[PDB]
C-alpha cells in the first residue's frame, strides 16, 4: 500500500454480476387503500471483498426506501458485484477508481435492476440519476489544461 | 519482502458520494387514473 | 350436458426470450418541456412460425404507445418469441392455450423489457395492470357448459 | 391471421382481450427541477 | 339446463404484483471455481390474506435453487401476489383452485421475475415448466370436455 | 361447482402434486476461454 | 438545470437517456442449436445536437453485430444521449472532452442497456472491458498545437 | 476538421477508438435434456 500517486496503474473487469436482490413490499395490497405516489427515497452503500493478490470484488449495494403517508410503501435493495483486476493505483488514485469509476460501471445495473423490482410491484419510476464525480475529482486537485497556443483546423 | 501491488481494506470510500433524496410529481387515481387497476 | 372431446393436451416449454426489442423517443431531447398525460396502453399482437414438427414457435409483440395529443411522449416494443412443444391439443382447449396462455406466458417478460426501455428513456416506467383475458372470458360465455366439474374426491 | 401449425384458427372462441388506457393526469414536474443532477 | 343466470359466484382479479423478491448468490464468486452442472430444486407454497369482505390475496411463494452438488449457485425466490375478490364458492371444488388455479395465474409474472434475476447474475435462463395439474383433475372429474359457446362479445 | 377460490382452509390433502422433476442435459460447463484479459 | 455563461469552467450532467434502442435475432432458435460463442463487432460512433448557450446534447451510438460460424447470431444498438452542462472549454480540451470523456461517460450506460438486452434474447452477458480512452489520447494534447494560454505560467 | 473553441457542427466524426471486441471463450447451451411435466 503507497502513497504517493504517480504510477502507471492498470484496470481489468474479469465479471459482472447481481449477487443479492430485494424488493420487500409489506403494505403492497395498502397501494389500493393509497391513492398517491411513495416516497420512493435513495441509499449508497460501500462493501467490497478480495478474491485473490490484484483481484477484488466490489460490491455495489444501493437501497431503497419507500412510504404511502405515514405507512411504509415497499423497501428494495440491490447489491451489483463485479470482479475488478486492480493494481499500480495507490493513496488518492485507488479512491478515486474504487469510490468513482468502480460504482459508475456497476450502476447502471443496480439502477435498470431496482427500477425494474419496483414496477414488479406496480409502483413508478425511480432510477438513480448519474453524477460526474470525476469532473470535480480534476478541478478538487487542479489538472489545467495544455498551455500553449489553440488550433482552428480549415476543412 | 512482499508480492502484490497495493491491495487496501476499503479506506475512505471517495471524497464523498452526495445524491439527491426524491422527486418526480406522480399520482394514482382510481378512477381512470394511472399506475392504479380500476377493475379488469 | 357433457360432449366429450377426450382432449389430452402436453404443454412443455423449451424456451422464453426476446426476438426484437425497440425504444422509440424522437421528441428525447424535447421532453424537457412535455405535458404528463399520455395514453399509455399495451397492444398484444399475435403471430406464429413453425421449427419442426409439434415444434412451433410464438412471437407476441406487445407495443407500449404513449401519446399527450400531437406531442408524443415515446413508443417501446418487444417482440417476446417463445419455443413451446405442443401435441394432443383439441376443441377450445387448443384456442385456449395458444391464444391466451402461451402468449401469458410470454406477456411478463415483454412487458418487464419494455418497462426497461422506458426507465432508459428516463421515463415513468412501470409493469402496467395485467390484462385478465381469462377472467372475462370465463365469466362471460353464455350457457352453463354442462356440470364437469362436479365430483368429490376420494384420497 | 390464417394459421403456422398443423392446426391453428383462433376466429370464434377468440375475444378482444383489453389493451388498457391509463390517463398520464395533467404537466410534469418541469420548473425548477429536484430530481436532476447539480451541484458543480 | 333452463337456470342461464349467475349465482354468487365469479372469478375477478382486483390486481398482480410482486409482494416480495429475494435473489440470493453468496457463493456468486466463488461459483467459477465450481463446474456447471447445477441440480434445480423448486419450492411451491402459498398464502391467503383478507384485504376486505370478500375480497382476498392469494400470494405465491416460488422458491428456485441452483445447486452445484453441495455448493449453492444461486437462489431466487419470488413472492408473486395476488388479490382476488370472489365468492360462492365451497367444498372439495375450492381446495382445487387456490391450491392450483389462482396460483397458476400469479405463476407466469413468479417464472419471469425469477429467470430475469437469475440472468441478471449472468446465469443461463430456466424456463420452469408450468404443471397442467388443472387438466389432471378433470380426468377424474368428467375426462375432459370443451363445449364452446360465444355470445358476450366485448366490454 | 364454483368459478373461482378465496380463503386457505387446508381441510383435506386431495389428490398428489410431485411438481416436475427439475433434471436436464448440463450447460456451458465454463470451458477454459478468453476475452484478452488486460484495458490498459 | 440551471447555467448562464457567466461562469468558469462548468461541468454538469443534466440527465442520461436512450432516444433509440434495437435489438434484432433473425436465427433466433437456431442459435439456440448452435452452441459457440458468438463473435461481436462493436462499433464507435458518437453525435451531438446544442440544446442551448453551454448546454448540448452528446449521443453515444455502441453498434454490436453478433455472428455466429457464417450466419447471423444477433443485431444490437443503443444511442445513448446526454445533455452535458460544459463551459470552461476550448481548442483540443473541447474537441477531447466532448469526442472522449462525454461518451466515456455514456458508455457504461449504453453497454448496460446491451448486456440486458443480450441476457433477455437468453445470449451470454457482454459487458465490453472498460478502456480508458481519454486518458490514452490525452498524453498527446499537451505534446501538440491546442489549447490557448501561453505556457511558462509557473515559477 | 473545422471548429471553434465554443461549439462545433457535426460534419464528421475523429474521436474514434477501435474497442477491445470478444474472443473465442464459451457461455452457449442453456438446456437440451428439457425435463417434461407428466403427460397433461
Amino acid at each position: 500500500m503507497s502513497e504517493q500517486n504517480n504510477t502507471e496503474m492498470t484496470f481489468q473487469i474479469q465479471r459482472i454480476y447481481t449477487k443479492d436482490i430485494s424488493f420487500e413490499a409489506p403494505n403492497a395490497p395498502h397501494v389500493f387503500q393509497k391513492d398517491w405516489q411513495p416516497e420512493v427515497k435513495l441509499d449508497l452503500d460501500t462493501a467490497s471483498s478480495q478474491l485473490a493478490d490484484d483481484v477484488y470484488e466490489v460490491v455495489l449495494r444501493v437501497t431503497v426506501t419507500a412510504s404511502l403517508g405515514e405507512e411504509t410503501a415497499f423497501l428494495c435493495e440491490v447489491q451489483q458485484g463485479g470482479i475488478f483486476s486492480i493494481a499500480g493505483i495507490e493513496g488518492t488514485q485507488m479512491a478515486h477508481c474504487l469510490g468513482a469509476y468502480c460504482p459508475n460501471i456497476l450502476f447502471p445495473y443496480a439502477r435498470e435492476c431496482i427500477t425494474s423490482m419496483v414496477s414488479r410491484g406496480t409502483f413508478p419510476q425511480l432510477n438513480l440519476a448519474p453524477v460526474n464525480f470525476d469532473a470535480l475529482f480534476m478541478n478538487y486537485l487542479q489538472q489545467q489544461a495544455g498551455e500553449g497556443t489553440e488550433e482552428h483546423q480549415d476543412a | 519482502k512482499g508480492k502484490s501491488a497495493l491491495m487496501f481494506n476499503l479506506q475512505e470510500p471517495y471524497f464523498t458520494w452526495p445524491l439527491i433524496a426524491a422527486d418526480g410529481g406522480y399520482a394514482f387515481k382510481y378512477e381512470n387514473g394511472k399506475y392504479d387497476i380500476k377493475d379488469v
